[PDB]
């Protein structure tokens, strides 16, 4: 029994980084894995165990899922997650989608409680809020970093 | 992007992706995160697979779904796979990024093309590793 | 739903899928057709495929991609590898429909686990043929 | 070996509910877009020309469920998909979720040919092939008095 996460792979500069600003994304990965193995040694599933840990990830600030999402063209957030299931082959999906807090729930409430595999947009939203999931505004996602790198891109 | 896989005590796999997408990105554009076998995929009999990276080579490549095809079909080990899929496929196509999977027998890897890929695995009451670069 | 597979005289396979979805669906439910491996795939290595059926089920089993596959990876003919995906892996799911799928070598098969897939095939400079219900 | 196979949908497609004159209508229709496809690709047209012709015909045809007889949703509306691959360069273009574009087909190619994206989905589908000069239409066009009955029957 066994985790693994990530938290996006691209052109991370250690030229760029101090040891200390590398430990503060190193003591956020360890933490969340650690939750995950301690879940799994306590007998959950492997679904609940990949969801808490995409939920943790989302709402740690320093990934680019959830809080801490980049910006959009339009300095918008435009979120997405997928959760599949081994053991059924189902799956669940939200694309496009702005007031979910945590889109890995959002994309396992559609696992669970549709056929659908995958929603989109505002479709995704309402079928979620139907359900009693919360709305947000994208606002909640935004960190000054991820808009640096925004105003950096252009 | 984000991810996780898992094998729990009861063999079970599974998978999850989730993300903001590309900084800069067109809204109503799509990445790989939420395309079944594209940055999520997974199968009791293969593979839990979870995908970051230049999102529509994983789409055309059908990278998480293409990690189990090449186990199941091909009988390519996870590594051998991995290796296929992340150091050959994916930059034959301009594609970078990398992927993380774990395999019915409780194998892992990390695979990667990029200069980093924030990282972690640990067996269930072992000590976990983390890593960032190559 | 409808769709098209075809290889040219250069050895170009190509696939193409369009559709409504199902009836009285949901606004904003995404269906196999606009996925690609789910409702349409090709790749000049292997095979050209276009599928329609029960959606969700084509998404999960990654249907287009899985014929090519298991015709890549595996070594199935196109015949084998279209009887395992439509006849076994779909029902399997609980999933209906069928696909058309040509290969590199120019096979062609129509397969579908349904009464009736409306359906038409032909080699160039010959005459082509049509279906709609079981052969 | 060039050759061309097309679908127009699998389902429950029932002989004890269907008159020979209905069936030769799905025939003609079929056997009219083979052969254009078969004369297409005999004087070296591209597959993916090819394709997407042959898909820009069947959602012409109103007896098939893409463009001209799409079916409706929950909402009396159409929402429609489509996706293009190109096997040579592995390329591919997708529409999910639109409305007011005539031939999904031709915004999923416009996707492959003139972005370096593989799917977009609706109103930004539809904002991007108007901006590459592609017409807006009224989903209306797409409505048939068959799939409207279906959806009453399905009710
Ligand atoms: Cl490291
Ligand atoms: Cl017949
Ligand atoms: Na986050
Ligand atoms: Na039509």
């Amino acid at each position: 029994a066994v985790i693994a996460i990530h938290g996006g792979a691209g052109a991370i500069s250690r030229a760029q980084m101090s040891l200390q600003q590398e430990l503060r994304y190193i003591e956020a990965l360890s933490a969340i894995v650690e939750t995950g193995q301690k879940m799994l040694e306590a007998g959950e599933s492997a679904l609940d165990v990949v969801t808490e840990a995409v939920r943790l990830l989302e709402e740690c600030p320093l990934f680019n899922a959830g809080i801490g999402a980049v910006f959009t063209r339009d300095e918008t957030h435009e979120l997405d997650a997928c959760v599949m299931d081994g053991n059924t082959l189902k799956a669940g999906a939200v694309a496009g989608v702005s007031h979910l807090r945590n889109p890995v729930l959002a994309a396992r409430l559609v696992m669970e409680q549709s056929p659908h595999v995958m929603m989109i947009g505002e479709g995704a939203e309402n079928f979620a809020f139907a359900r009693g999931m919360e709305r947000v505004s994208p606002e909640i996602f935004s960190t000054s970093l991820r808009y640096e790198q925004l105003l950096a891109a252009r | 992007t984000v991810g996780a896989v898992a094998l729990d005590l009861d063999g079970n796999l599974a998978a999850a992706t989730s993300t903001g997408g590309m900084t800069n990105k067109l809204p109503y554009q799509v990445g790989p995160t939420p395309l079944v076998g594209a940055g999520c995929y997974a199968n009791n009999a293969s593979v839990a697979v979870s995908c970051t990276g230049t999102g529509e080579v994983f789409i055309r490549a059908l990278a998480a779904y293409d990690i189990a095809a090449l186990m199941d079909y091909g009988g390519l080990s996870l590594a051998e796979a991995c290796e296929r899929v992340v150091m050959e496929k994916l930059p034959a196509l301009g594609g970078s990024g990398g992927l993380i999977a774990i395999d019915h027998e409780g194998n892992v890897a990390l695979p990667f093309n990029t200069e980093g890929m924030y990282r972690a695995w640990g067996y269930a009451g072992d000590t976990p590793t983390t890593g960032i670069y190559r």
